[PDB]
């Protein structure tokens, strides 16, 4: 994602005096994605006796 | 007299292709098995079991 900022100031007028001048400064920021796992993992027997019930 | 032969004088047929070999192979027997004879077998219960009542 990214940002603007942009900046400038103002003074008196004047026939010959020197013209101010404006700018801008832009900057990002940034986000990481992280995952994850999980598992199973069944016997026979484990399965057998598990639905005996 | 007889020039040469070029190849070394052998005999011609190899003792393979001479050989029959019988169908079956022949196995070692171990100790007899005679629990089935004198009592017999009973197929009643089920596997992952536990006791028999």
């Amino acid at each position: 994602q990214g940002i603007v900022e942009p900046a400038g100031t103002a003074v008196e007028y004047g026939d010959h005096t020197n013209i101010p001048l404006t700018s801008w400064n832009a900057n990002f920021e940034r986000r990481t994605i992280v995952r994850g796992e999980l598992g199973m993992m069944v016997g026979t027997l484990e399965e057998g006796r598990a639905s005996a019930i | 007299n007889f020039t040469a032969p070029v190849t070394t004088p052998s005999i011609p047929t190899p003792i393979q292709f001479l050989q029959t070999w019988l169908p079956g192979f022949v196995k070692v027997m171990t100790a007899a098995r005679k629990i089935d004879e004198i009592i017999g077998i009973d197929t009643v219960g089920s596997w992952e079991d536990q006791e028999i009542v």
